[PDB]
């Protein structure tokens, strides 16, 4: 499980502060909108183990 | 690599090949169409 959020640096460029070249935050969100048709709609998914 | 590395762009996501590298991947016949456009009409350069 990962839960980190911390920039992620891409090129050779060294990056520290906010959004710039090069250094991006990784989480992108979802786009659920009802005219979205099939393919694009909420699955839910459980997974069991033994 | 050179276009990569050098920062003076505003685009350059590809909406065929994967951005990770291409210098690995080998084709033929490459091809290249340019042109100069208006500064407005930067929202083309899309698929579709």
């Amino acid at each position: 499980r990962d839960i980190s959020t911390e920039i992620y640096q891409a090129g050779s460029t060294p990056c520290n502060g906010v959004e710039g070249f090069n250094c991006y935050f990784p989480l992108q969100s979802y786009g659920f909108q009802p005219t979205n048709g099939v393919g694009y709609q909420p699955y839910r998914v459980v997974v069991l183990s033994f | 690599s050179v276009l990569y590395n050098s920062a003076s762009f505003s685009t350059f996501k590809c909406y065929g090949v994967s951005p990770t590298k291409l210098n690995d991947l080998c084709f033929t016949n490459v091809y290249a169409d340019s042109f100069v456009i208006r500064g407005d009409e930067v929202r083309q350069i899309a698929p579709g």
